[PDB]
């Protein structure tokens, strides 16, 4: 299924029902399609007490898309603000804070020194379509994501290149061992809805 | 004959300003034409600007950079500066200072500049 976020607001959003444990590494993958053109905004964000920008993917207005971990920034080589469906995976490891960015199964770059040695704080709130300024709230419409999201999954390891290809190709459907994409793990609010999603091939048409 | 140290860099928000400085410990600074280069993540080190020994002439990589950056020097302080205005995220890079005279070229170790739209927001 897909989540539909049809309008730039500070009140429509999805909420992952599960929280995160303390992560020393992760992979976050998802399909997204954005209507919005001065920047896709914020497909997802993770806020904890102490730090509302604990994990954030945000392309705010006409700026380079950024990953925040613990409010520390890296620019990613994702190019997904073309109004078409795209699959993305981000991997990261506490060890030397090394990240990788994959788009449509292809690795587009890597970097180091993003929040190195910082474990991800457990217990926070994962929001779809909005950027958090408090745990679970204080949304900003100029940062909101407008469009559709599907197959948002989180694992607590760095998936291998080959696994990402298969996910991007949807020749795999194995759910995130931490955050699975299932109906009862994805609540919607304020106008956000859920719908059957086109097949992988239909999308990329 | 030269040991350059850059400073003034750090975490800053988009739209903000910042002034780098580059200092020689020695006392023959005015022999040298001075320059700033920068290197962003997985990209080639690129020229920003240079300034003649006396500070009467300066050169920019292109008009976009010239529009927002100013190179200057103070030979009394053995220092070259880089004023950077209206900083963009794409200005994020290690900034390196560079001294040249005859066939001798010297470099500093660089100072980190990070410009983020989203950090803090
Ligand atoms: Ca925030
Ligand atoms: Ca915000
Ligand atoms: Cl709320
Ligand atoms: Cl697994």
């Amino acid at each position: 299924f897909k989540v539909s976020l049809p309008l730039r607001t500070n009140y429509l959003y999805g909420k992952i029902k599960k929280t995160l444990p303390e992560l020393y590494a992760f992979t976050i993958c998802l399909w997204l399609r954005s209507s919005a053109s001065p920047g896709i905004g914020t497909p997802f964000s993770y806020a904890v007490p102490g730090q509302a920008n604990e994990i954030v993917l945000i392309e705010w207005g006409n700026n380079p898309i950024e990953l925040l971990i613990n409010d520390k920034v890296a620019q990613l080589p994702l190019f997904v603000s073309d109004g078409k469906w795209h699959h993305i995976c981000i991997t990261w490891t506490t060890r030397d804070g090394m990240w990788e960015a994959f788009q449509d199964g292809e690795k587009l770059g890597t970097g180091e020194n993003l929040a190195p040695w910082h474990p991800i704080k457990p217990g926070g709130v994962l929001i779809l379509g909005q950027e958090q300024d408090t745990v679970g709230g204080r949304f900003d419409a100029t940062q909101a994501f407008v469009g559709e999201l599907s197959q948002f999954n989180i694992w607590d390891r760095v998936l291998r290149a080959q696994e990402i290809i298969n996910i991007a190709n949807c020749s795999t459907n194995m759910p995130g061992n931490i955050i699975p994409w299932v109906d009862n793990n994805v609540d919607v609010f304020g106008g956000a809805s859920k719908w059957p999603v086109e097949t992988c091939e239909e999308r990329l048409l | 004959q030269l040991q350059l140290v850059e400073s003034g860099g750090g975490l800053v928000q988009a739209g903000d300003s910042l002034k780098l400085s580059c200092i020689d410990s020695g006392s023959t600074f005015n022999l040298y034409a001075m320059g700033w280069f920068r290197q962003a993540p997985g990209k080639e080190r690129e020229f920003v600007a240079s300034i003649s020994r006396g500070g009467g002439s300066s050169y920019y990589a292109d008009s976009q950079l010239k529009g927002r950056f100013t190179i200057s020097r103070d030979n009394a302080k053995n220092t070259v500066y880089l004023q950077m205005n209206s900083l963009k995220p794409e200005d994020t890079a290690v900034y390196y200072c560079n001294a040249r005279a005859g066939r001798y070229d010297y470099w500093g170790q660089g100072t980190q500049v990070t410009v983020s739209s989203a950090a803090g927001h």
